[PDB]
This record gives C-alpha cells, structure tokens and sequence, in this order.
C-alpha cells in the first residue's frame, strides 16, 4: 500500500511517470517513489 | 494580492467581558464595533467546464467571495436604540433570531476575493494563506445587479452568513478579531458559533517574495501568542478545513 | 595463511546459496516468471544430493 | 552589388540518404533502471542513457 503522507486521501490517487521512474501523486505533485 | 499569517481560537461568552478588559489593559486601544455580510458564489454546474486539463491539472474550480457593510439600522430592533452604539451589545445577540431576515438581503441583491488551500508542511507554525483581491465600484446598464454580474461571469449563488464582532489594531499591523457568524436562509436564521466567540489574530504582508518580513511577521504572532498563554490557546487550525475548492465540500465555522 | 586461507578449505563441504537479487526472476505477468540460469543449476546440484544421500 | 569573381553553376543530381537528423536525438535526465545491475537501460526508443 502506498499513500501521500499530505493529502491523506482515501482511496489515494497515484500516477506512474515511466519515463521518469517516479511516482506522484496526481492532487499535491509529491513524489513518492523514485527509481 | 497578500500572503495572511493567521492564527485562531475561541471562546465561551461567560469570559467575553472579562476578554475585553483585557485586550484594552494589553493593546492600549479601545475595541471598535463593526459588521459585515459575505456571500459564496460557485461555477454553474449546468456548463461543462472541460477546460480543466485534467491530464495536467492547471487549474481546479474554486469558489468566490462578495463582501459588502451593512448599516446597523438593519441590526438593530425596536427594544435597542435605547442603548449606545459600542461593543456592549454584542451582550445581547445570543439568540439564534436577527433583525435581518432572507427577504432584506435578497433585496439588496462590494469586495471580490478568491483564495487557496495554504501551503504544505509541517514546519510552518502559521497558517500562511494566499488572497486575490479586487474591488466593485459601481456599475450601470439594463441588468445592474450583482446576481447578473455574477451570472454573466459564470457563478451562481451557494449561500451566505452575516458576521458580527469587534476589533483590536495593536503594533505592527497585527489585527484581532472577536466575531459570530449567524447562517441565514429562507427556513431562518441559525447561529453557528453558538454561545461563544471566535478569535482570529491575523497580519498581512503584500509580497511573498520578501522573507525578512514575513519571519518579523511570523515573530509578531508568535510573541502575541506567548503573551495569551493560560486564558486562551491559539493554534494553527487543520490545513484540510480551509479548502474551499468546489470538488469537495466542507467549511471551516 | 593460517586465519583466511588454509588448504583444507579448498575442498567444498557447504555451498552457499546467493539471494535472489543475484538472481533475479522475471516476470511477465502474475503467473509467468521465467527464472534465472543460476537457480536451475542450483536446483539440479541438490536434487543430485538427495539422490546421492538416498543412495547413501 | 556584383560579385568580384565569377561562380560555377549549374544542375546535378542529388539523393536525400536515410540518416534524418530528427532519428538520432537523444537526451536523459533520470528514467527507468534495470532489473539485475540497476543501472540506466539501453536503447533510444527506451529512452536510456
């Protein structure tokens, strides 16, 4: 389970950026994990 | 365009007096009576706004602000002339009844604003809040009315509440405000802040690219806050409450 | 050397297994993964020592 | 003005090859990594480094 540590938003709203190797969340743009 | 400092509390009515002394035995000033009268305004859910680059997220609809004075001849009932006008009669309006009804306000029927969520983080002991501001003058035409303003821009009516309460101006342009807020509607009037006062001690600085200012500003309210330690406590209210964008609802009273 | 490199040592008795990172499977959906060549011969080298060991 | 010396002119025949300039750019500031050595993947259709 990966959720934004801000927005605390169930269930979370997660993008993958695959040419970035992030992943962000798609309301405060925080990324969560990296590579 | 300002960037508000703000901090906040309440109060029971029973020390209300007791407050005020207070305040003047800090401030050196005497409290100064006022009022005000705000109503939301929110986009037309009849026009698909399909502008919002949802693959981006530019931008999300918010919710705008019209404040307007209203003349205490509009407050004041047939039992009430008697006394002086100053800040004693707030004694009196503990009743969820006001002289001003859904008809009188629809009869009148200013100050633009539209604000934002403040900023993220949890090493800010302030509640920082970005404002955007304009102002109504006057205006003219077959339809001159705040309604068709509002309507031709794209916004429709959501509700509104009157406030009532007092002022304290101390150094630095730190502001103090002692308010109730009564709903209003068609089915009546309901006091929200029932039996109790809400505190809001605020400043405001113009630039938010000057950050001198802003930690003199954020030392002003820390210390005002260290001085209260005991009668009242301050703190930085849920950064979730003051969200006032339209996806979801719900409203810091 | 008498601490890090006596001779009886070069004589295998345990084979250490390494962790999957050296190994890694993957995997094309949930129920296909394709394993590594390391782990297959790993498996051929104990199913042969059990054979042996149930012989023995 | 006139120019002081004279120019060779004339036409030819010319043949657009297949190297486009539009096929060969690339750039990376961070992406996807690799299973084993985790290390930038390879490939410019797979934006690598």
């Amino acid at each position: 389970v990966l959720t934004c540590p801000e927005c605390k938003v169930y269930p979370p709203k997660i993008v993958e950026r695959f040419s970035e190797g992030d992943v962000v969340c798609a309301l405060c743009g925080l990324v969560l994990s990296d590579k | 365009m300002v960037q508000q400092l703000s901090l906040f509390g309440s109060i029971g009515d029973d020390g209300y007096d007791l407050l005020i002394s207070t305040l003047t035995t800090i401030s050196g000033n005497p409290p100064l009576l006022y009022n005000s009268l705000c109503t939301v305004w929110k986009p037309n859910p009849s026009y698909d706004v399909e502008n919002v680059n949802s693959r981006n997220q530019l931008v999300e609809p918010n919710r705008i602000k019209l404040s307007k004075e209203v003349p205490f001849s509009y407050l004041i009932d047939e039992t009430m002339m008697d006394k002086p006008l100053n800040f004693r009669i707030l004694k009196s309006f503990t009743n969820d009844k006001i002289p001003l009804n859904y008809a009188m306000t629809r009869n009148i029927l200013w100050s633009l604003q539209i604000s934002d969520i403040p900023a993220a983080g949890n090493n800010r002991s302030v509640s920082m809040q970005t404002i955007a501001e304009t102002i109504i003058l006057s205006s003219a035409g077959k339809n001159s009315s705040v309604s068709s303003l509002m309507n031709g821009l794209g916004y429709v009516f959501e509700f509104q509440y009157l406030t009532i309460g007092v002022k304290f101006f101390m150094k630095h342009g730190l502001i103090l405000e002692l308010q109730k807020i009564w709903q209003i509607e068609e089915a009546g009037n309901s006091q929200i802040t029932s039996g109790g006062f809400l505190l809001k001690a605020y400043i405001n600085v113009s630039r938010g690219t000057d950050i001198d200012r802003i930690n003199y500003t954020e030392t002003a309210l820390m210390n005002l806050k260290k001085e209260l330690q005991g009668y009242i406590e301050l703190s930085v209210p849920d950064r979730q409450s003051m969200d006032s964008r339209v996806a979801h609802g719900n409203i810091l009273i | 050397n008498e601490v890090f490199s006596r001779p009886e040592w070069m004589i295998l008795t345990c084979l250490p297994v390494p962790p999957p990172p050296v190994r890694p499977s993957i995997s094309f959906n949930e129920s296909q993964r394709g394993e590594d060549d390391l782990t297959f011969k790993l498996a051929d080298i104990l199913k042969a020592n059990i054979s042996l060991e149930t012989l023995e | 003005k006139k120019l002081m010396a004279q120019i060779f002119f004339g036409p030819t025949y010319y043949q657009r090859l297949r190297h486009m300039v539009d096929d060969k750019i690339h750039a990376r500031a961070r992406g996807p990594m690799q299973v084993l050595t985790r290390q930038p993947v390879e490939g410019r259709s797979r934006d690598g480094g």
